[PDB]
RNA sequence: GAAGACGGUCGAACUUGACUAUCUAGAGGAAGUA
RNA sequence: UUAAAGUUGCUGCAGUUAAAAAGCUCGUAGUUGGAUCUCUCUCGGCCGAAGCGUUUACUUUGAAAAAAUUAGAGUGUUCAAAGCAGGCCGCCUGGAUACCGCAGCUAGGAAUAAUGGAAUAGGACCGCGGUUCUAUUUUGUUG
RNA sequence: ACGGGGAAUCAGGGUUCGAUUCCGGAGAGGGAGCCUGAGAAACGGCUACCACAUCCAAGGAAGGCAGCAGGCGCGCAAAUU
RNA sequence: AAACUGCGAAUGGCUCAUUAAAUCAGUUAUGGUUCCUUUGGUCGCUCGUACUUGGAUAACUGUGGUAAUUCU
């Protein structure tokens, strides 16, 4: 290429998104925004394939121009605009508010969460430096820098914003025993509690995590989200638990859903 | 003399060293402080880079590189370039039809310190991935261990 | 006897690929001079201008004429005696006509009767032999 | 502040050689081909 | 063009007479090579941080490996090739999983196969000694 | 010979194909040089030379389908201005 | 409407000629670089006519040239 490329190709777009085959050859192709385009999802693909609220893209163009979503407090006529991981999708006119959050599968569940809930995010801090003047700042996962945190906080912990004023309310540190979302690899999706991390210098570090069935699994470093203190989590969590099942408990659940329904 | 070779005046940039002083220091005792860093991959600095006066810009442990990439490995076979050397690496690569091996080799020119000095030919060093020194130069030699021979 | 050993891995292939030109398929696909000895050029088919009607006389054990047609290609030049297949399908053949000519069956060699001939007429004047012979259509005047 | 000019650089192309290759006009002939 | 072709042979061919073994010995690379040897130190909370143990090959694991394609789960496109949908009377449920050689990462194993270590002792483990430079704690403060 | 993902065949091992809708590269007749711009040595931008080629009142002016159609050619071989 | 200004025209589409450690694939690195846009930060931090500054130029009007152009 010369520059930049614009399109995105509907058989490359990710997996996750959960598109098909047939209805065209493009994907929506996110614009760049605060999360990574194999990491996001676009507001066009929530509102109308997930939330069904649409059937065309067009549609998606006259919800979005009536200025009734909200992306982490603030509107968004964009509708290729990169939702990503815990953010909060607030929809006003019909009372909704949402929170993304990957499923055992890998995928952005569609989870409902209370406007209590909805005034706030986790956000993993990402790189701290100290900048002209002596001023400490954070970069957090989605692009916010914060003048002034806490000195406590360090990188790969996890902090509490309020969505209104942007600040800092309090935080998790990271270290064995708290609670954690795999937010990457194969993993991904899965919720539990860090036991232990080895480090290998110039290069990855590696965390194990248990479930809470005991089962344990590996991830890298930055593929690791804590979500709460102990075993709390400090927002809600979806349907499952962060507990995969395998595909045989999977399928028993699922004839065990028929012969008992109906 | 002894360092002084080239056209141009041979320095480490980062140490001053036209500090004025009265002359009870100035007469007692004349020392060049000397730069060094602590390369980071538990690597330790050798005795010659702390106390040595040789000036390289392209040294580890005293010049202006840093080592990030792929730790490996070769054995020295030329030792005829101006600091830098040699080394030969061996492997076995798989045939797959045939479930079996070849022996090949590659050549690596490789920076060699004077920090090593009493470096033969035979024995084994660790080389280090850093920025292009060069054309053909990549590596720069961390650790020397000698050959099985050599009491 | 082959050697076995666990690093003989250049020592096997590189005698393979070397005895692999000692057969006589490999080497003929595979070096290029009987690409360019083929007048076809490595196609299926050809085109070529009728020259001359030709009569060939059968090989020993058995006798007739066959009767084959002296055709000049029209992509290189090159000249060539193709086997013209039913009888009274010389008849349909004019000279200075356009004709197809397919290979004989063998991929070079000549089938069996017939000497070095490696080609047969399938279209003449763009109707296949086969619509003239079972009286299909008939030759454009 | 335009045209223009000295110089430098990048450099397609042009000419004359040498070597090499191909397409075409080309007397003569030979052998085999039948 | 692939199988048939064990007629290219790694699995897996052949070399007296059918095609075929070098005139003879030496000899570099390559290939192949006889037995043999049964885990701890300071701190942080009895365990971790600090070392690895000679070094690899091997093996098992882990994570990392685009989708589509292939294998494969579910689902009566009217069946099928397909598709990713669909199912109850606003609800309910999917959109799995495997494989992805070699090279490179991680963790266990230690048989097999290489390599090392004390034979002019410049050997280990110990206390004792001498030479040179130095941490900065040490003198209400300051010099 | 554009490279991969892949394809056909297949007891096991293999052998052959991959120009071709996904990814990566390259090139817009042949070479070369540039302007603008975040990004181009861009060709549905410019300036030359080489090869072709268009309009002319003979002074001059304009060009680049390996985009979609379509035509000629080439061929054994491929669709609607 | 026009025109000035701004942005886009470097994506997409086509083809496979070149190209054999090159391209490309897996893996790593930029602590050796640049980055329109998006998103967040920053934008009285500087001790020295403003209740608003200056000259133009298109579109438009009018006169034209050339056999001829998205010429002027």
């Amino acid at each position: 290429a010369r520059g930049p490329k614009k399109h995105l190709k509907r058989v490359a777009a990710p997996k996750h998104w959960m598109l098909d085959k047939l209805t065209g050859v493009f994907a929506p192709r996110p614009s760049t925004g605060p999360h990574k385009l194999r990491e996001c999802l676009p507001l066009i693909i929530f509102l109308r394939n997930r939330l069904k609220y649409a059937l065309t893209g067009d549609e998606v163009k006259k919800i979005c121009m009536q200025r009734f979503i909200k992306i982490d407090g603030k509107v968004r006529t964009d509708i290729t605009y990169p939702a990503g991981f815990m953010d909060v999708i607030s929809i006003d006119k019909t009372g909704e508010n949402f929170r993304l959050i990957y499923d055992t599968k890998g995928r952005f569940a569609v989870h409902r969460i209370t406007p209590e809930e909805a005034k706030y995010k986790l956000c993993k801090v990402r790189k701290i430096f100290v900048g002209t003047k002596g001023i400490p700042h954070l970069v957090t996962h989605d692009a916010r820098t914060i003048r002034y945190p806490d000195p406590l906080i360090k990188v790969n912990d996890t902090i509490q914003i309020d969505l209104e004023t942007g600040k800092i309310t309090d935080f998790i540190k990271f270290d064995t025993g708290n609670l954690c979302m795999v937010t990457g690899g194969a993993n991904l999706g899965r919720i539990g509690v860090i036991t232990n991390r080895e480090r290998h210098p110039g290069s990855f570090d590696v965390v194990h995590v248990k479930d809470a069935n005991g089962n344990s699994f590996a991830t890298r470093l930055s593929n690791i989200f804590v979500i709460g203190k102990g075993n709390k989590p400090w927002i809600s969590l979806p349907r499952g638990k962060g507990i995969r099942l395998t595909i045989a408990e999977e399928r028993d659940k699922r004839l065990a859903a028929k012969q008992s329904s109906g | 003399a002894d360092i002084q070779t080239e056209r141009a005046y041979q320095k480490q940039p980062t140490i001053f060293q036209n500090k004025k002083r009265v002359l009870l220091g100035e007469t007692g005792k004349e020392k060049l402080p000397r730069y060094y860093k602590n390369i980071g991959l538990g690597f330790k600095t050798p005795k010659e880079a702390i106390e040595g006066t040789y000036i390289d810009k392209k040294c580890p442990f005293t010049g202006n590189v840093s080592i990030r990439g792929r730790i490996l490995s070769g054995v020295v076979t030329k030792m005829k370039m101006q600091r830098t050397i040699v080394i030969r690496r061996d492997y076995l690569h798989y045939i797959r039809k045939y479930n079996r091996f070849e022996k090949r080799h590659k050549n690596m020119s490789v920076h060699l310190s004077p920090c090593f000095r009493d470096v033969q030919i035979g024995d084994i060093v660790t080389v280090g991935e850093c920025r292009p020194l060069s054309k053909t130069v990549r590596f720069n030699v961390l650790k020397v261990t000698k050959a099985a021979g050599t009491k | 006897g082959k050697c076995r050993g666990l690093r003989t891995a250049r020592k096997l292939r590189s005698h393979r690929r070397d005895q692999k030109w000692h057969d006589k398929q490999y080497k003929k696909a595979h070096l290029g001079t009987a690409l360019k000895a083929n007048p076809f050029g490595g196609a299926s088919h050809a085109k070529g201008i009728v020259l001359e009607k030709v009569g060939v006389e059968a090989k020993q054990p058995n006798s007739a004429i066959r009767k084959c047609v002296r055709v000049q290609l029209i992509k290189n030049g090159k000249k060539i005696t193709a086997f013209v297949p039913n009888d009274g399908c010389l008849n349909f053949i004019e000279e200075n006509d356009e004709v197809l000519v397919a290979g004989f069956g063998r991929k070079g060699h000549a089938v069996g009767d017939i000497p070095g001939v490696r080609f047969k007429v399938v279209k003449v004047a763009n109707v296949s032999l086969l619509a003239l012979y079972k009286g299909k259509k008939e030759r454009p005047r």
